[PDB]
RNA sequence: CUCGAAAGCUAUUUAGGUAGCGCCUCAUGUAUCACUCUGGGGGGUAGAGCACUGUUUCGGCUAGGGGGUCAUCCCGACUUACCAAACCGAUGCAAACUCCGAAUACCCAGAAGUGCCGAGCAUGGGAGACACACGGCGGGUGCUAACGUCCGUCGUGAAAAGGGAAACAACCCAGACCGCCAGCUAAGGUCCCAAAGUUGUGGUUAAGUGGUAAACGAUGUGGGAAGGCUUAGACAGCUAGGAGGUUGGCUUAGAAGCAGCCACCCUUUAAAGAAAGCGUAAUAGCUCACUAGUCGAGUCGGCCUGCGCGGAAGAUGUAAC
RNA sequence: UCCUAAAGAGUAACGGAGGAGUACGAAGGUGCGCUCAGACCGGUCGGAAAUCGGUCGCAGAGUAUAAAGGCAAAAGCGCG
RNA sequence: CUCAACGGAUAAAAGGUACUCCGGGGAUAACAGGCUGAUACCGCCCAAGAGUUCAUAUCGACGGCGGUGUUUGGCACCUC
RNA sequence: GCUUGACGAUCAUAGAGCGUUGGAACCACCUGAUCCCUUCCCGAACUCAGAAGUGAAACGACGCAUCGCCGAUGGUAGUGUGGGGUCUCCCCAUGUGAGAGUAGGUCAUCGUCAAGC
């Protein structure tokens, strides 16, 4: 789009760095609706597990806010404690570090999920 | 006579003239043509001299195509000059032609007058040429 | 139009080059269709007498290797650049229900009675002969007539001004490239 | 108006061709601007010199969009 | 007695000197090497191509200037006789162009066999060389001149004799340890000088071609495909050939079918160029085609290719087998 | 730096073509931000063309500097 | 600082010799020879044309192809 | 099981160009800036309280083959080696062998993961 490609114009370097480097990847999604997260391990192409904001516990109605972004920080972290890495890496993915992007992120540091 | 209006470089090598003319070999614009059968070089005043023999012999009409074009520079050393003091200056221009290359073409002319016109032309040329028709 | 043909069970550069100088033969193939191509040897004496005819290329030409016979078309003949004899005739087959592109020569009939030739002094300028068409094989014409009995001094007849057998698709009108087929021009 | 003065001919090219065993420091392509790109275990030096960072054999794949000629070393 | 170079690269107050490395030899170690096959692998040359950067050539197309322009003391502009970059198609060509792209060469791995008993490598002792030549090939330069010159890559001579090329470092064959009055061959040869076929079969060539040569020129001859005219009687050779009005042109001793000026079809009816040009240089004599009775037959032009012919003149003496 | 140079390196000529004897405290690192040029058009001072507003774009731009080779995971600018 | 003669002879470097001397070279010029033939010279081929008509009695523009070694070269093969 | 997501194998037989659509999930908008901030001036950027609205534009799969893109066979050019010739060039033996052109595929083929039906 004018929207979907200009963020994939920004989602370019870390896209292909972590496949060169073979480390953990956090393929999140944000929108005006939602704030997602989903993790890929240290090989560029392995899905760990999925955890949406379409998950059973917090579909209460204010879904996808900065209130509802800190709920996601300990959410996929438990799904990545069956994985086995302490640190985890940050897909910017064209999602500028000012809102729900960091609030999923910085709530993982308390939620057993280091950066 | 016939030069390029400009060239990228003022000098070329000597080169060679091998192969056949698989391109430039069909009568592409006229009905009759003077096709070369031996290889050689045409010094751009062989081009014009045969051109003036053609246009003068028809005397009424017809369209004449010049398929050859002298494009490469040829350089001579003057007299009282030792070998190797830099490459000498350009003198004339030359088209490298192969066996089979169509030189001139004509239409609007009878087949008996075209043979008489290209025989005037071939006598001013240093080549072994032939007369050909349009094939398809 | 019938051609005799044979089997040609040896291929290559030096083999094909010694058919021409020892045996006097030409190599050829038939390939067209959804079928297997076949290498064919053929005589230079008879393929030049076929190319003598004005309708050699735009005509269904019969061919036999042995007792097998095909409705064959001459598609993209090859030629010696220096001496102009045929090498490698290169034929087609005919599957009788597709479009079978070929070249069809032109006539330019009315050149003596022309309003740019008679009253105003001008001469004709053949720009294009042998237009390439695409036509179903029963409507495969030998000729396409070009009428020049109304073209004036300066008027250009194009392929848009063209004509006949009406079941013959001209390949150049299928695209926006409309070609100029003849002129009448002032004399030099 | 005066010619002379050619340069001193830098010895570029593919050293250590594409089936050969490597050690993990070898200059693998001398190169004037990444005519070849960096595959799995190769390094891309400052003047676009490709260098092996692991052992194995060099592969020379063609991969991806843009028609990149890659140089990758597979530990085989 | 055994082995055996080099005339290269780099640097040089250096260029015919020298130094390191390459090439030679010897010694001592040590485990590689070559050729071929199969398998990996990059390439951008040859060729080709026009997609790029340039150069080409002719059909077609749009704006516009306004040449032409009815032109309104100054507007609106008829209109496209001049022209007009770019665009569509057809068509070429580049060492410093490439959408493409080999053969070979080169790098690598694995294999059989061969190696003169080693080939490869490493360290040491001794060098010599550091002006190369010509020939084939691939190019620059020159005149795609030079036994010119500068590179690449081979082979030879240098540093290799013997046989052939008449003679002829460098070309072809072949690499001489010593003896033989033995035999087989190579290049090249087999009539005599001069060793061996006046050998066999089938053709070609009459020029001493062979035994020097180009544009181009000729009913020289051999072969091969085709074509048109072909006994209802062709190409060169015989006795009928012949318009029923009134100057088809500015000229005036004298202006057809040939002057600085141009040319296509209507009859008492089976009948024909209001003309392509030597003529008693010009007018009052005469020549290429017959829709035809009569002399009666195989012809007339072109193309492909074989070997020849003129083009062909030089200085001591035949004198380019 | 390209050609010559023969598709690995290399390779000569008083052979053919051009350049350098520097720039840069940001023109570097990084963080961050961010993607060309072209024709197409809107005339009251620029009207081939600017200010740039937005429509078909189809690397043809740009790179401190010659030429070659390279680029978007930018290998140009803004700002900390 | 300055070796840009850029592997840099010394901190410090221009000439004359027809008054000349020596050691070498045909690794190299002048004369002559040889190779070659651009150049010169002489033939020839097509024939626009002039020759009052008429290309070819004479002459011939534009181009073409050869010969001679006949000189200006080019080479440095013999001869210092 | 299909719809659709989410990074990737493969890179213009996958590409551009011309219709129908999807609303529930997803997706773009939208309502507005109060509380983060984004501004070389701006909430269309982007940050978001959001879920009042909306499925055309926006994108997405899903239609349709002119064009690009692939592309035989056969020939040809080139070429390694060996030998010829009338040797600035070609031919012969032998090995190899394009480029361009010559019917036409196609609105691609794959892999893991999940919310929903």
């Amino acid at each position: 789009s004018v929207k979907k490609e200009t963020r994939l114009r920004r989602a370019r370097k870390a896209r292909l760095k972590m496949r060169e480097l073979e480390t953990v990847r956090l393929c999140v999604y944000r929108s005006s609706q939602h704030i997602y997260a989903q993790v890929i391990a240290a090989d560029g192409g392995k899905v760990l597990a999925s955890a949406s904001t379409l998950d059973k516990d917090l579909r209460e109605g204010a879904t996808g806010n900065i209130d509802a972004a800190k709920k996601v920080g300990q959410l996929v972290a438990e799904r990545a404690k069956a994985a086995g890495v302490t640190q985890v890496a940050f897909d910017r993915s064209g999602f500028k570090y000012h809102g729900r992007v960091k609030a999923l992120a910085d709530a993982a540091r308390e939620g057993g999920l280091e950066f | 006579m016939l030069q390029p209006k400009r060239t990228k470089f003022r000098k070329q090598m000597t080169g060679h003239n091998r192969g056949l003319a698989h391109r430039g070999s069909k009568v592409s614009f006229g009905e009759y043509a003077l096709k070369a059968t031996s290889r050689g070089r045409l010094t751009a005043r062989q081009i014009e001299s045969a051109r003036r023999a053609l246009t003068r012999h028809v005397k009424r009409g017809g369209k004449i195509w010049i398929r050859v074009f002298p494009d490469k520079p040829v350089t001579k050393k003057p007299l009282e000059v030792r070998m190797g003091k830099g490459k000498g200056g350009v003198e004339y221009w030359v088209a490298q032609i192969q066996p089979g290359k169509v030189l001139y073409e004509i239409e609007g002319v009878s087949e008996e007058l075209a043979r008489e016109a290209f025989a005037l032309a071939a006598a001013k040329l240093p080549l072994a040429t032939s007369f050909v028709k349009r094939t398809v | 139009f019938i051609v005799n043909a044979q089997v040609r069970s040896d291929l290559g550069k030096g083999a094909s080059r010694r058919l021409r100088r020892n045996a006097g033969l030409v190599p050829a193939v038939v390939y067209g269709g959804d079928k297997e191509p076949q290498s064919v040897t053929l005589e230079l004496r008879e393929i030049a007498k076929l190319l003598e005819n004005e309708a050699a290329f735009s005509h269904v030409i019969a061919l036999n290797v042995g007792g097998v016979k095909e409705t064959v078309l001459i598609k993209a003949l090859q030629r010696h650049p220096a001496k102009g004899f045929v090498m490698h005739a290169d034929f087609l087959r005919v599957v009788a229900d597709h479009k079978l592109t070929a070249h069809v020569p032109l006539h330019f009939i009315n050149e003596e009675v022309a309003v740019g030739v008679k009253q105003a002094g001008g001469e004709i300028s053949h720009t294009i002969s042998e237009v390439e068409v695409s036509c179903l094989p029963k409507d495969l014409p030998e000729f396409i007539e070009v009428d020049m009995a109304k073209v004036e001094l300066g008027q250009i007849v194009h392929l848009s001004d063209l004509k006949a057998p009406k079941g013959v698709e001209l390949v150049q009108l299928a695209h926006g490239n409309d070609l100029a087929v003849a002129n009448i021009h002032a004399s030099r | 108006t005066r010619n002379g003065r050619d340069s001193e001919s830098k010895r570029l090219g593919v050293k250590l061709f594409g089936g050969q065993a490597v050690k993990a420091g070898n200059i693998l392509v001398r190169l004037r601007g990444t005519k070849f790109h960096a595959g799995y275990g190769v390094g891309l030096g400052k003047d676009h010199t490709l260098f092996a960072k692991v052992d194995g054999v060099v592969k020379f794949e063609t991969k991806g969009a843009f028609g990149r000629k890659y140089v990758s070393i597979v530990a085989a």
